[PDB]
């Protein structure tokens, strides 16, 4: 059976938070990259100096890390995830 | 011409500028700081220059004295 909840948002005027902590891995963005406005980074991210996420784009970290170096770009629509092996 | 004001202006403008970059800001972050900057750089030029003239006032009195010490011994 389908049971809904009455409770459940179906419309939030914050819109989806950028910046997704878990627990105590909270995403790490440099104050010189950029990250486009409907990027979602979740967990365990690092952005490092120079480097940019565009529209778009998801950035899971909760089974691992991911690093974005030094300079790089992660373009649009790009997923990147990991796994525990 | 070049007064001490100005050129404590434009130390105290650079010095902000240099501060956001070094933090790796945008130059002109928080532009209010940049003005408060400008200010305080032309206040310490200004007072700077004051001071270095006092400085030498008391420094040609000590000198005068030294000098009277010394003419002293051929007395
Ligand atoms: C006359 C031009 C210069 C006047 C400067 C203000 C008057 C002098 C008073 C001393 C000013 C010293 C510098 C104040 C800022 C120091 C650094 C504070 C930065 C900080 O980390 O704490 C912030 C507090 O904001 C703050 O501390 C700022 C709070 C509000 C001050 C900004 C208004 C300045 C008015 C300038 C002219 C206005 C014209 C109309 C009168 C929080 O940062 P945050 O979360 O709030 O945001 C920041 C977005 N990166």
């Amino acid at each position: 059976q389908v049971t809904p909840s009455p409770d459940r948002v179906k419309w939030d005027y914050r819109g989806q938070r950028q910046i997704i902590p878990l627990g105590q891995w909270l995403p790490k963005v440099a104050v010189d990259a950029y990250v486009a406005p409907n990027v979602v980074l979740a967990g365990q991210v690092t952005v490092w100096d120079g480097s940019s996420v565009w529209n778009g784009a998801v950035l899971r970290g909760d089974l691992n890390k991911i690093t974005v170096g030094f300079c790089s770009n992660v373009q649009e629509r790009c997923v990147v995830h990991a796994a525990w092996s | 011409p070049i007064s001490a004001t100005m050129v404590g202006a434009l130390l105290g403008l650079g010095t902000q500028m240099y501060s956001n970059a070094l933090r790796k800001l945008p130059y002109m972050r928080h532009p209010w700081e940049h003005v408060v900057g400008m200010g305080l750089g032309a206040v310490f030029a200004n007072q700077l220059v004051k001071w270095d003239v006092k400085l030498k006032e008391d420094l040609d009195v000590m000198l005068a004295k030294a000098r009277a010490a010394n003419e002293r011994r051929y007395f």
